[PDB]
């Protein structure tokens, strides 16, 4: 079996530079005078997308930003200018060879202007507490970069336990990251406290970012 | 020509046959759907390392979907492999000269 | 206008089998090969084989030998792909596409196959209401099994400012939830839905965000 070898498995280039992801094979993909390998682009939640063929041919549809170059073992793709829109995870394919095989992919990160999160912090629901649960919610949308931290605090007292957090993929359009934070207590708990607080910390500022409201 | 390769695949319409000159001849049917296109067409040693023998036939093109082409080549003496079509379903023939 | 349909997510308990399909439109069926491509969770790509449905040929990787079978109806233009003795590696989104010249140009959207003894459970779905310029509501898609769930805002109208969060597992539950950001000047006064599915459990739920 031909192994495909990406590098690197993750880069960051701003807006408007040049993407240069490598890809190599373990034995030559060339027959026929041809190089039987191809790029693809895949965005979260969709299925992949073919950007080039036969290592340098630019799909229809696909901007020219894009091209293809190499022959025998060592390949590239180049992005040139880097968009928004770009922002994806690369995969490179053999099918020289019966089994066709893929490289384990190279996720491009659009690296713009530092972006503080937009906080907003939401009660359990009517609906919830009716069925004996309790899950506090906050968003932190729109960042740049990716790291922040997120800290609860009931009644002025931090909480760790029961606080579940998720992270959006890059924006393809302003190249931010969203996170929301969730912490599921029980109803009996929830009701016998009254501040429940969200306290963002990114790059953007040394206050902490600080939401609140109080069960009243 | 000027047309790009065949992407689809071929079938064996004429077994490999050896004719007076030493040379081999293979009649291939195309089944996919490159309408006029270069077939690919390669002879190698076992180890799929070496390109060897010489195309006797000059660019052999599909011209028609459901009509044969006659593929005519030189190939090594000893054993070889005639590959025919791109991958899946790419033909690999065996063949022993003298 | 080439188009790939595959069948929708799901759920198999260990050792048991599933048969996906795939429905190809849009061009000759028997002129071209279609593949089967495996993707684990946050994982890379596989190829597993392909199917010419013109004479049922086949090319398979070694791997999937034992655990793939992949057969097509000329008639109905369909491809298949059976997957035996189910194991957790099996758990995985399976994409079907057409290997249209030198490599694969059209692909269907994938299904989602779940390996679990688990049970199938619908998601309760709560509003997120605030408590100024911007608006920002919520929807919270609580204790589903298994994934996928699929989120909207006012029947799909409301796109810009979405943002519908990887799910979080839990407890064997999973819980995902989706912010809406709209003008102050759209909310109450115009009506923001979420529509939540679940098609493992046949759930379709629209809840209204009514202010607090
Ligand atoms: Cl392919």
């Amino acid at each position: 079996n031909i192994v495909m070898t990406q590098s690197p498995t993750s880069l960051a280039v701003s807006l408007g530079q040049r993407a240069t992801i490598s890809c190599r094979a373990s034995e030559s993909v060339d027959s026929f005078g041809k190089s039987f390998m191809h790029f693809y682009q895949q965005k979260p939640g969709q299925p992949p997308k073919l950007l080039i063929h036969l290592a340098s041919n630019l799909e229809s549809g696909v901007p020219a930003r894009f091209t293809g170059r190499g022959s025998r073992t060592d390949f590239t793709l180049t992005i040139d200018p880097v968009e928004a829109d770009d922002a994806a995870t690369y995969y490179c394919q053999q099918n020289n060879e019966v089994p066709f095989t893929f490289g384990s992919g190279t996720k491009l990160e659009v690296k713009r202007a530092d972006a503080a999160p937009t906080v907003s912090i939401f009660p359990p629901s009517s609906e919830q507490l009716t069925s004996g649960g309790a899950s506090v919610v906050c968003f932190l949308n729109n960042f740049y970069p990716k790291d922040i931290n997120v800290k609860w605090k009931i009644d002025g007292s931090e909480r760790q336990n029961g606080v579940l957090n998720s992270w959006t993929d890059q924006d393809s359009k302003d190249s931010t990251y969203s996170m929301s934070s969730t912490l599921t207590l029980t109803k009996d708990e929830y009701e016998r406290h009254n501040s429940y607080t969200c306290e963002a910390t990114h790059k953007t500022s040394t206050s902490p970012i600080v939401k609140s409201f109080n069960r009243n | 020509m000027s047309y790009s390769m065949c992407t689809g695949k071929f079938k064996v319409v004429k077994e490999i046959a050896e004719t007076q000159h030493g040379t081999i001849v293979i009649r291939v049917q195309y089944e996919g759907d490159g309408s006029p296109c270069k077939i690919p067409f390669e002879i190698m040693d076992l180890e799929k390392r070496h390109v060897l023998g010489r195309l006797i036939t000059v660019n052999p093109i599909v011209t028609e979907k459901d009509s044969p082409v006659n593929i005519e080549a030189e190939p090594p003496f000893g054993d070889s492999y005639i590959i025919i079509g791109v991958e899946p379903g790419q033909l690999k023939l065996n063949w022993f000269k003298k | 206008q080439v188009q790939l349909q595959q069948s929708g997510a799901e759920v198999a308990r260990p050792g048991a089998s599933v048969k996906l399909s795939c429905k190809a439109s849009g061009y000759t069926f028997t002129s071209y090969w279609l593949q089967w491509v495996k993707q684990r969770p946050g994982q890379g790509l596989e190829w597993i084989g392909a199917i010419w449905p013109g004479d049922d040929d086949t090319r398979y990787a070694q791997k999937f030998q034992g655990k793939a079978t992949m057969t097509a109806d000329k008639s109905s233009s369909t491809a298949y792909i059976q997957l035996s003795n189910l194991a957790s590696e099996d758990s995985a989104v399976y994409y079907c596409a057409r290997k249209g010249g030198f490599a694969m140009d059209y692909w269907g959207q994938g299904t989602s196959v779940t390996v679990s003894s688990a049970k199938t459970t619908p998601p309760s779905v709560y509003p997120l209401a605030p408590g100024n310029s911007m608006v920002t509501l919520g929807c919270l898609v609580k204790g589903y099994f298994p994934e996928p769930v699929t989120v909207t805002w006012n029947s799909g109208s409301l796109s810009s400012g979405v943002h519908t969060f990887p799910a979080v597992l839990q407890s064997d539950l999973y819980t995902l939830s989706s912010s809406v950001t709209v003008p102050s000047s759209t909310w109450p006064s115009e009506t923001v839905t979420c529509n939540v599915a679940h098609p493992a459990s046949s759930t379709k739920v629209d809840k209204k965000i009514e202010p607090r």
